[PDB]
This record gives structure tokens, C-alpha cells and sequence, in this order.
């Protein structure tokens, strides 16, 4: 079984620098090539460069070229992939792969899992909660929504839960986005009205980074 | 540069179906097309390289033909974990390029968003600090727009939206959006509106509520 | 000498607005044009060389293009650190030369100057010396006009100005004006009076005070 | 990695002549051009000259030639420029560039932080802080605006403060003009009709060329 297994500094201010290792087991490192493939959080694949770990040297992409560097150790069956500059547009997923060339040319046949990069400012700051409750009085007669707002944290992850877990259908946890270099999510919950409020509905969001666990209740009125 | 084109982003096929993928190429590609797959994982294996027809190591189930400038993928028995972003590309010259990918998605009849509005909470209004949030829940296709109204128009700034992939049990889309103000800039108004346009009604869906209502 | 000319002196755009600055050489430069940011600080930093189209190191939401004697640099989705002065330059004949450059600033809501006089401190009189200083703070658009008037007249020498770059937090500007004259001179008149016309009114948002009410 | 220091502000009397430095750190010094912008407050960029670090250098631009002179110092990664028989005009900032070449073209990569100067005749000047009380509430109700009035100093900069910065919401200091050979600055601040003369409301300035430190208090009357 061959595997390429990937790691390095995933957490950097911009304008800084970053050495991402993808460790190739399962074959002579120097029977084949590497490639480092790019995706932003926007989907679509970007194709940096090739490093050729015996025939040694490389080859880059416009546009990577002169801010990326592509080496490797032989010795330790090693790539490396280093980027410069770093600025946001950078933040993103890389993976690595190995090219085998079969009839024709070249085509990438094994993937590293890609190690996440996010080029930030940010200090690790906990997430505020708030509850999100119908508002004007006037439910929605039949069934109920209810939310939790998550505000103001960094970094990532965040973990929600309604009712410790009892409560799993009718949940909608959304992705976090970005507000001002820190991120917001929200989490919506919906249950018949016999329910709420006579029946307890919370929301146990954690962010670890923060050692923060937080449960706040749904309660009515505002 | 070679462009790697795909129609069609998003796909949608019934589980069982025979879906196909296509992809075009800017000139003729000499039979250098490969195709990788990548679950929501974001994990990305390889399908079918060399212009489709080569097997790597996954199930018999995926083939590919084509030539000259247009390749398609199959998928003979669509599988629910087959549910992921497609993506082919080219190996006959450099730089490597990859189509713009498709995602597939599941059957679904049209649907229509439940829309919620949440004024800010006694908490959060007393940190000093103020979030309108509106939700869309559970509506096919996943097309749609949102926008606000503040006493009765305008809106822009301070918008934050997030949409959810296709629901795991139900094949629908959640959408949320927040609109975020200052205590002081939102107590100047009293009314706040959620508008949602989907197409499933001429008639945008409307949902507000008078600050002075709770 | 080559001239060279941008399109304008300043530009106005919203925070995700996709803006354009065009360049224009006087002769054929061959696409040997370059393109560079001044910081709202000095601080000066390269952004695209070679007929904008190549580049340093800079965010790809930056790009250019043109040729022959046209061309233009385009950001795309406008972020706030971006709002500074954009320069072009050839380095195809000696002299190099530069143009005139491009002052980004954000679009935003008309606002009308809060405007206040203020009478020569005791302090300053005590030094023979009397300033009338006039502020007029958060207003925009920039333009601005504002006359001094004693007794109501002219007060064309003796005036001296001062303008804010756009604040960051809102997007407004700010001026300060300040009549200087000698405490002799100053004992003379009466009233003194400090007039801003701003479109945004017909009617100027005059202030004043009298030296013998104080 | 690769970046030029270019050395103090230049206070200097009209007539004299000043000779500022760049210095280069992070490449071969010798194998790149040194180029000359000149920026007077009238924010347009000039270009000056050029300079060959490893040859007998030297080409100017028809006018600041005659009355500059660019140099150099091999052993000292360092570039030099000369002004002479210095006046009003030549007062403005001095930025050094190198120069890089990509196919047929010649552009500026590196710019080093420039200099200042000042071409005047003025002695250190410690500033007078006058008060700017308000003396109608007409001109904008329910909300009060003072000042600070900072006149007769040299050279710059000043730093104003509001309560030693407790105070930093509303408060505008506008960039000095050169009066009579001296420099005159002000700044305002806005707080609400309540807080003054109730509660304190002081401008901290200071002049570092002066060894200065002024604070006054904003009082009633005038």
C-alpha cells in the first residue's frame, strides 16, 4: 500500500512562511514524481508545480512560480512545499499526489489528505452565544423554530449540540463565516409548539481553542 | 493554457440512475483526461485516468469515453456515497488544469423555504451590540437570494450569509443571513424584514416584525 | 519625455465594488508599464510590472492590462486595506516618468458639517497674538468652501486650512480653518464669523460670536 | 528577506547641501540598479536618477542632474544621494528603489521607507497649547466640541491626546500646516453635553524634539 502523509505549520500571519511535508510510503521515493495541488475554500483545483525527487529539480506553475518552492529529501522520503508571502487568498487546502505515467503522459494517482492552511491576524478569541427565539409573539403555529447565534470566535472549530444530543432531527448548523477576521455561526432547531417553552430547549456549543463550553436555554419573550 | 470546461455544476440524478459527466477542453487533449473524485471529506481519489476507459482501483462502476475535446464520466449505479464533486482534468501540457468540477445532488421536488426572523436578544442588546438574523429552512433547489429591509428599504452592509450542503436525510438546502448593527443605529428602527425569492413563488416570502411587538 | 496620464486624480468605490484605474502614455510604450500602491502612509509597495499583467507578490484579486499606449489595473473585490493611491509608471525611455496618480476613497452617504468657532484663548492674547479657529468635522463629499467674515467682510489673507484623510471607522472628512490675526486688529471688530457652504444646502451652516459678549 | 533602511529626517538651511543613505540587506547589492523618487507633499512621484552599484554608475533626469549626485560604497552596501544649494522645492520625501529586469523591462520591486526633508532656517521651537472653549451651543446642540490649539513649534511631529487616551472617540487631529516658518496644528473632540465641564476633558501634547509635555485643561469663559 502506498501512502502520502502530509503536515506543517497551519496558522500564520500574513506575510509570513510556511513548509508543508508530504511523506510518501510504499514505493522507492525516487521512482516518481510529486505535485501540490491548491483549492481555496471556493471549490475548483489548482495546479502549482512538480517535483521531480531523482531526475532532481521542478517545474511551477505561473503565477505559484517565485513565491513557491519546491524541494525535497531524498534521505527521508520527504517533499517540501514552502509559500512566501503569504497573504488571505492563500488560506486554503493543500494536497500533494504522485504521478505515474502510463501510455501518454503523466496523471496523479495517489493524494495526501492536504493540510489546511489559514492565513490570519487573529488572536484566539472565545465565541459569544446568543439565543434566537420567534421574537414579534406570533409563532408560526404548528411547529417552532428556534435558534442560537455564535458570535465573534477564532478560530475554528465549533461544536453545537441541542439537548445534549437529544434533540437531532430538525437541526441545522450552518458554516461559519468571517465577519470582521473572526467568525460567526449560527444553529437553528425546530420543535412542535406543545414543546417550548414548557419543555427545556438548549444549545451546548464549545469552542475548544477557547476552553470555552457554553449552554444557554431558550427562553421566551426577547 | 488549456481550459478545462465541465457543464452542468451541480447535478442532479436519483440514486439508481445512470448519471454521465461531461467535460470539454479548450483543444484537442490526445486523450490525456483523468478524472478524480472527491467526497465532502475533501478527500480526492483517483477515478479514471488516461481519456477515461483505465480503470485505477475503484468500483467497475465508474468508466469514462470520449476523445478529441469532450470526455464523460458514468456512473451506471448511482450510490448514495457517490454524492460528491467531480473534477477532470488534462495531462498534455503544462501547467496541469482541472475543469471547474461538479457536484451532484439528489431528486428532491420543489420545496419553498420556511422563513424565521429573530430580532436581537435582551443579552446581546445589552453588551451593546446588535444581530438581526433570518432563516431559511429545508427548500429545492438550492437557488436562492435574500434581502433586508430596514423601515422599508435598502440594506447591504452588514450582511452575512451561509448556505448548508444537501440535507443527509432530506434532500433540501438551509440558508441563514444576519444582518449586524450597532444598539444604537438599530434602536432607530422599527421595523426589520427577511425577504426570500426562491423559485417557487412569483411572490417573494416575507417575514418582519416591530420592534415594539416583543 | 513620456507623459503620462490617469484617468483621474481619485477615484470613489464600495467595499466589494470591483474598481479600475486607467493609464495613458503619450507615445506607444510597447506594454513596458508598471503599476505601484501607495500606502495612505507612504509606505510605497510594487504591484504589477511589465504591461499589467505580471506581478510581486500581491493579493489575485489585482490585475491589469492594456497596451500600446492604454492601460488599466482593476481590484476586484475592494477590501478596505486597499483604499490608497495608485501609481503608474514606463520604464521603456529615460527619463522614467510617473502619473499623476489615483486616490481611492469610500463611497458613502451625504453628510453636512458640524460646524464651531472658537474666540482667541485668554493664553494666546497674552502673547499679542489672536487665532479664531472654525471646525468642521464628519462631513462628505470633501468639497467643502468656507469664508471668514468680521463685521461681516472679507477675510481672504490670514486664513489657513487643514483636511483629514477619510476617517476609517465612518467614511467622512474633516477641515479645520483658522483666522489669524494680531490681538490689535482683532480688538477692532466686533463680530467674527465662520460661513461653510457644502452641497448638500443652499444656505452655508454659518457660526459666529462677538468679542463684547464674552 | 530582501530590504533597503534609508536613514534619518534631514533638518538643513536653504543654500547648504545633504547627503542621505540607502542601505542594501538580502541580496548582492551589486547586481541590481539604485534609483531616486522624489515626493513633495504635492503627492505626485518623480524620478531622479539611477545608479549602477558595481560600475562608475550615475544617469540623471534633466533637471535634478546639476544639482544632485549619486553614489556609492561597494564595501558598504550602500547608495547615497546629494542635494545641493537646497530650497523650499527641494523639501519633500526621497524614496530609493531597486531595480529588477523581466523581458525587455525595467521596474522598481524594492522601495526602502524614504526620508524626510526639510529645507528651512527654523530653530527647535517648543509648541504653545491654547484652549479652544466652546462659546455657543448653537452651532450644533446637545453634544459639545473642543479643542486644543498647538501653534509656533519646530520641527515635527506632535503627538495630541485626549485624557492621556482614555478619551479617543470623536477626536480629529489635523495634519500641521507651516505657518510662519513654524508649524501650526489643532485637534478637536466631541463628547456628550453632560461629561464638560462636569468631568475633566484635558489635550496632551508632546513635542520629543523639545523634550516637551503639555497638558491643558479645557475651561468655561475664555
Amino acid at each position: 500500500e502506498v501512502q502520502l502523509q502530509q503536515s506543517g505549520a497551519e496558522l500564520v500571519r500574513a506575510g509570513s512562511s510556511v513548509k508543508m511535508s508530504c511523506k510518501a510510503s510504499g514505493y522507492t521515493f525516487t521512482s516518481y514524481g510529486i505535485n501540490w495541488v491548491k483549492q481555496r475554500p471556493g471549490q475548483g483545483l489548482e495546479w502549482i508545480g512538480y517535483i521531480n525527487p531523482g531526475n532532481g529539480y521542478t517545474k511551477y506553475n505561473e503565477k505559484f512560480k517565485g513565491k513557491t518552492t519546491l524541494t525535497v529529501d531524498k534521505s527521508s522520503s520527504t517533499a517540501y512545499m514552502q509559500l512566501r508571502s503569504l497573504t488571505s487568498e492563500d488560506s486554503a487546502v493543500y494536497f500533494c499526489a504522485r504521478s505515474v505515467y502510463y501510455g501518454g503522459s503523466y496523471y496523479f494517482d495517489y493524494w495526501g489528505q492536504g493540510t489546511t492552511l489559514t492565513v490570519s491576524s487573529a488572536k484566539t478569541t472565545p465565541p459569544s452565544v446568543y439565543p434566537l427565539a420567534p421574537g414579534s409573539a406570533a409563532q408560526t403555529n404548528s411547529m417552532v423554530t428556534l435558534g442560537c447565534l455564535v458570535k465573534g470566535y477564532f478560530p475554528e472549530p465549533v461544536t453545537v449540540t441541542w439537548n445534549s444530543g437529544s434533540l437531532s432531527s430538525g437541526v441545522h448548523t450552518f458554516p461559519a463565516v468571517l465577519q470582521s477576521d473572526l467568525y460567526t455561526l449560527s444553529s437553528s432547531v425546530t420543535v412542535p409548539s406543545s414543546p417550548r417553552p414548557s419543555e427545556t430547549v438548549t444549545c451546548n456549543v464549545a469552542h475548544p481553542a477557547s476552553s470555552t463550553k457554553v449552554d444557554k436555554k431558550i427562553v421566551p419573550r426577547d | 493554457d488549456i481550459q478545462m470546461t465541465q457543464t452542468t455544476s451541480s447535478l442532479s440524478a436519483s440514486l439508481g440512475d445512470r448519471v454521465t459527466i461531461s467535460c470539454r477542453a479548450s483543444q484537442d487533449i490526445s486523450n490525456y483526461l483523468n478524472w478524480y473524485q472527491q467526497k465532502p471529506d475533501g478527500t480526492v481519489k483517483l477515478l479514471i485516468y488516461y481519456t477515461s476507459r483505465l480503470h485505477s482501483g475503484v468500483p467497475s462502476r465508474f468508466s469514462g469515453s470520449g476523445s478529441g475535446t469532450d470526455y464523460s464520466l458514468t456512473i451506471s449505479n448511482l450510490e448514495q456515497e457517490d454524492i460528491a464533486t467531480y473534477f477532470c482534468q488534462q495531462g498534455n501540457t503544462l501547467p496541469r488544469t482541472f475543469g471547474g468540477g461538479t457536484k451532484l445532488e439528489i431528486k428532491r421536488a420543489d420545496a419553498a423555504p420556511t422563513v424565521s426572523i429573530f430580532p436581537p436578544s435582551s443579552e446581546q442588546l445589552t453588551s451593546g451590540g446588535a444581530s438581526v438574523v433570518c432563516f431559511l429552512n429545508n427548500f429545492y433547489p438550492k437557488d436562492i437570494n435574500v434581502k433586508w429591509k430596514i423601515d422599508g428599504s435598502e440594506r447591504q452592509n452588514g450582511v452575512l450569509n451561509s448556505w448548508t450542503d444537501q440535507d443527509s436525510k432530506d434532500s433540501t438546502y438551509s440558508m441563514s443571513s444576519t444582518l449586524t448593527l450597532t444598539k444604537d443605529e438599530y434602536e432607530r428602527h422599527n421595523s426589520y424584514t427577511c425577504e426570500a425569492t426562491h423559485k417557487t413563488s412569483t411572490s417573494p416570502i416575507v417575514k418582519s416584525f416591530n420592534r415594539n411587538e416583543c
